[PDB]
RNA sequence: CGCAGAUAUCAGGAGGAACACCGGUGGCGAAGGCGGGUCUCUGGGCAGUAACUGACGCUGAGGAGCGAAAGCGUGGGGAGCGAACAGGAUUAGAUACCCUGGUAGUCCACGCCGUAAACGGUGGGUACUAGGUGUGGGUUUCCUUCCUUGGGAUCCGUGCCGUAGCUAACGCAUUAAGUACCCCGCCUGGGGAGUACGGCCGCAAGGCUAAAACUCAAAGGAAUUGACGGGGGCCCGCACAAGCGGCGGAGCAUGUGGAUUAAUUCGAUGCAACGCGAAGAACCUUACCUGGGUUUGACAUGCACAGGACGCCGGCAGAGAUGUCGGUUCCCUUGUGGCCUGUGUGCAGGUGGUGCAUGGCUGUCGUCAGCUCGUGUCGUGAGAUGUUGGGUUAAGUCCCGCAACGAGCGCAACCCUUGUCUCAUGUUGCCAGCACGUUAUGGUGGGGACUCGUGAGAGACUGCCGGGGUCAACUCGGAGGAAGGUGGGGAUGACGUCAAGUCAUCAUGCCCCUUAUGUCCAGGGCUUCACACAUGCUACAAUGGCCGGUACAAAGGGCUGCGAUGCCGUGAGGUGGAGCGAAUCCUUUCAAAGCCGGUCUCAGUUCGGAUCGGGGUCUGCAACUCGACCCCGUGAAGUCGGAGUCGCUAGUAAUCGCAGAUCAGCAACGCU
RNA sequence: UUUUCU
């Protein structure tokens, strides 16, 4: 990355839906290189949570996503022989790629003994909040307003 | 490992194979043959400088042709070398052995018989320095030839160390390919050990 | 230090030291030093008139005085600051660098000591030697406003840059380290030593004059290139940042360390050795250890004495070599050639030593871009310019002025592959369009209309346009095009450094054995382990284990070798053997993951498989140490992992397969 | 911050 910003690949769209989202999904959550298991997967779950709670999956989805989409996150940096914390604001796209991401760590590591219905599960408790995601969000934003005197510093 | 052969490096464009021949089954019998021969005739002959050694087999007739400085020596008179050698190939078992005979054009503007001179002219009593000197203007005094470069390596006038030493003048493109290098090698014998010498000549270029 | 009333703020009072803005490379004094204001006394300096004296001038051993801060005696005052000393915090140790407290002292009056890098490291006086450029003071003359750094002439003080000259160089330059004269001290190699004794001064601290023995063969002053920096500036790399998957916890396979053994043959030892030299250790390879033979010898050659035998196919004894016997015996031709049996003669023979002697080959700095030479010029000399500064690029690639003018190794190109098209081209290869098959598919007669495989040519050159640019390099964007600004990956290691690896590849100088450290064979070893490290596969379960159906590629190997169909085995494999020196016959129609159907509802598990027992196949004269494969019983550790640490930026990371190198048999999870 | 020895 010295000489420059680099170009960004063109992400291609879900067709069978009609939302990138879900090709993100599936892109985050391949595991060993295999595509067809990956969106098959994330098909059946998608339509469990559809089953499960009588709704558009695509809706819940997009309100699973403001509601855990983080705005500002915590940088470490250490000057004159001390580490110290610093608040910077973070673009929308990168938050709901980290979003995504955090979904992904919580939806494997939790116990209902089958993931298809448990990641399904999981959405729905992001969803309505009770989630793990949106308790990571929530300790994030406290770190960062706890660390916010730390602020001017600006990098 | 610094430098690879310029021959072998540039073998599929400029110079040609020395020995040609075709076979498969009989093919290491042949290889072991030849390359027999062709350590048998280097520690036979050394008064004579030989530059090169080809060698080409079709069915049970063989055919080896010879380039050396000079042929007094290499041929005699009467056929004394000549008959030596031939029966020699027959000891070895080449079959119908034919000899051939050919006479290098300009003496000095090849890199193995010039090795072999400045090893001699090392071995016996002449300095390096001098060696050098001679050699360089000899190769220069022709016109066809434009760049040599001559390196030295081993132990020098009978030093507990090793001297690693070269003199450049002229073409030394060995990455350009299109270049033409003309390598030789040769060891220089001494009464402390062994002196290995290196040459590299540049004779114009090649389109086509 | 406070919660007994702190910090903070408003009013008032007490007391000690020093004076910001003027204020500066400015002024004054001989040097030390000197600035809040007013008053009293006092020294010195410069300009002019030139009235007066009439050589009265410089210097200066001893001598006298002044003389930064620190310290001492006597007596006061003590706000702030603060040696010594207490504590707190870091460090392995802090008697310091950091912090909270604080006694001399810093002040005043009266006497003391008289020392500094008291440096402009350059004494005082006198007369002379090109300028330009600021600053303070005093007089004069003219554009003339006569205001005004307008300008002209002169004395003194203070800065910078500059010729002749001097200087070993750095440098000086009218305020000389320049040309000249008078006066005074100083020193003649470094330590010993500004030290000992004596003397003088002082209350003390202490200061002033200053020796000798002994010991060294250097000590120091200038300047040039490297190297180095926890110096600065300008830039690049998976170096970091955002991500992926790993090693370090379990089993197994290789290599090493460390300990035994008679031997576990030798070498390599961070980067740059540790799935190394071992692309295939039961004999061989091995050179290690025991034991049995051996002798100019297992194996070559030239000189004398003995000859035509040597060379070979078999029985007997033996751990084997080997010893003794059965069957053949010279090809040339008189000189002997070929060959070798017994005596030696030289000498063969050594993986015995020496990569600190070497040849050749090889790894890293690094695929980094730097590294040189000819002439000239400058300085004395080691040397410098070219290789400096600005702009630009992946690059010493290029443009601009410059004592430089040119060139070289490098960089790009020329070489391979991959991206397209055109032409040539039809068998063992494919089928456009026609006929024969009739379950077996171009299989068969036929056919270049495209791939198919191998020959020739074109195509990327900022090719064109708009803006930035010194109208130049170079850069952003746009159209055509397969590709746009080296399309992608490769072959391709400049001078040198690491006394880097390799006498165990080969050859090579020297030493060593020769009756052995050479040589043949029988058994054993390199696979031993109470531990450690490095690289890989299996995982640690559902993105999954298992069962049935089911479709998609590449390339290469095959003669004493691949091996068809068929038959018997669960399967190792057993019989057999079509087609093949190979686009044809085999390596299965080259599959795995992939898609559909069923079980498991999270267990030390239907995941996972090592260890230990009972049965067979295959190659080999020879499977116990010591090979591999098939069947069964056996059911151990292991639930994503500690600080630390590694690879990866597009067909990339991850995951699943196929063929080959060494090879009769494999240590094959390694390599290609 | 701190960071010994060849
Ligand atoms: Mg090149
Ligand atoms: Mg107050
Ligand atoms: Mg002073
Ligand atoms: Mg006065
Ligand atoms: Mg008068
Ligand atoms: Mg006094
Ligand atoms: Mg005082
Ligand atoms: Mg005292
Ligand atoms: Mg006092
Ligand atoms: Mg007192
Ligand atoms: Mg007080
Ligand atoms: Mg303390
Ligand atoms: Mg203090
Ligand atoms: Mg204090
Ligand atoms: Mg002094
Ligand atoms: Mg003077
Ligand atoms: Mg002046
Ligand atoms: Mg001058
Ligand atoms: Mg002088
Ligand atoms: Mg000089
Ligand atoms: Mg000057
Ligand atoms: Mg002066
Ligand atoms: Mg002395
Ligand atoms: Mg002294
Ligand atoms: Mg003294
Ligand atoms: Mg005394
Ligand atoms: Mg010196
Ligand atoms: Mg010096
Ligand atoms: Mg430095
Ligand atoms: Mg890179
Ligand atoms: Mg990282
Ligand atoms: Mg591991
Ligand atoms: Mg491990
Ligand atoms: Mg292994
Ligand atoms: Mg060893
Ligand atoms: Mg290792
Ligand atoms: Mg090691
Ligand atoms: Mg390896
Ligand atoms: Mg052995
Ligand atoms: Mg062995
Ligand atoms: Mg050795
Ligand atoms: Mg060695
Ligand atoms: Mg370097
Ligand atoms: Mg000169
Ligand atoms: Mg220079
Ligand atoms: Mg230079
Ligand atoms: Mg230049
Ligand atoms: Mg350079
Ligand atoms: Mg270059
Ligand atoms: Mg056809
Ligand atoms: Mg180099
Ligand atoms: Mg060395
Ligand atoms: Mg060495
Ligand atoms: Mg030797
Ligand atoms: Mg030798
Ligand atoms: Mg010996
Ligand atoms: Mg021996
Ligand atoms: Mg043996
Ligand atoms: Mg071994
Ligand atoms: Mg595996
Ligand atoms: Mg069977
Ligand atoms: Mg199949
Ligand atoms: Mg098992
Ligand atoms: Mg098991
Ligand atoms: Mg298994
Ligand atoms: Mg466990
Ligand atoms: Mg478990
Ligand atoms: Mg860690
Ligand atoms: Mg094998």
């Amino acid at each position: 990355p010295r000489k420059g910003p680099a170009p960004k690949r063109p992400l291609v769209n879900d067709p069978v839906y009609g939302s990138q989202l879900v090709t993100q999904l599936v892109n985050k959550v391949l595991l060993e290189g295999k595509k067809s298991l990956a969106e098959r997967i994330v098909y059946g779950a998608l339509e469990q949570a559809r089953e499960k709670t009588g709704t558009d999956p695509v809706v819940t989805l997009k309100r699973a996503l403001d509601n855990v989409k983080p705005a500002l996150e915590v940088r470490s940096r250490r000057v004159g022989g001390a580490t110290y914390q610093v608040p910077v604001e973070v673009r929308p796209d990168r938050s709901t790629t980290l979003a995504l991401r955090w979904l992904v760590n919580f939806s494997r590591q939790r116990r209902e003994k089958t993931m298809v219905e448990r990641l399904a599960n999981e959405i729905l408790d992001a969803s309505n909040g009770l989630g793990a995601s949106v308790k990571r969000r929530e300790d994030t934003h406290k770190m960062a307003e706890a660390n916010r005197a730390f602020a001017h510093y600006r990098w | 490992g610094q430098k690879i052969n310029p021959h072998g490096f540039r073998l599929g464009i400029t110079t040609e194979w020395k020995s040609r021949w075709y076979a498969d089954k009989q093919y290491k019998d042949y290889v072991k043959e030849d390359v027999a021969i062709r350590k048998l005739l280097a520690t036979g002959l050394e008064r004579a400088g030989i530059a090169d050694v080809e060698i080409e087999r079709t069915r049970d007739r063989v055919r080896v042709d010879i380039h050396t400085a000079r042929p007094g020596i290499v041929i005699g008179r009467r056929g004394t070398e000549a008959d030596r050698i031939r029966a020699d190939l027959e000891k070895l078992t080449g079959k119908q052995v034919q000899l051939n005979i050919l006479e290098v054009k300009n003496p000095e503007s090849q890199a193995q018989l010039v090795a072999q001179g400045v090893a001699e002219q090392l071995s016996n009593r002449v300095a390096f320095r001098r060696a050098m000197r001679k050699a360089i203007q000899s190769a220069m005094r022709q016109p066809n030839v434009k760049g040599i470069r001559v390196q030295c390596s081993g132990r020098l006038g009978g030093a507990e160390m090793s001297r690693s030493e070269f003199y450049r003048e002229g073409r030394v493109p060995l990455h350009t390919l299109r270049a033409d290098i003309d390598y030789g090698l040769y060891e220089a014998k001494t009464t402390f050990g062994r002196i290995g010498v290196k040459v590299w000549i540049y004779k114009g270029d090649i389109v086509g």
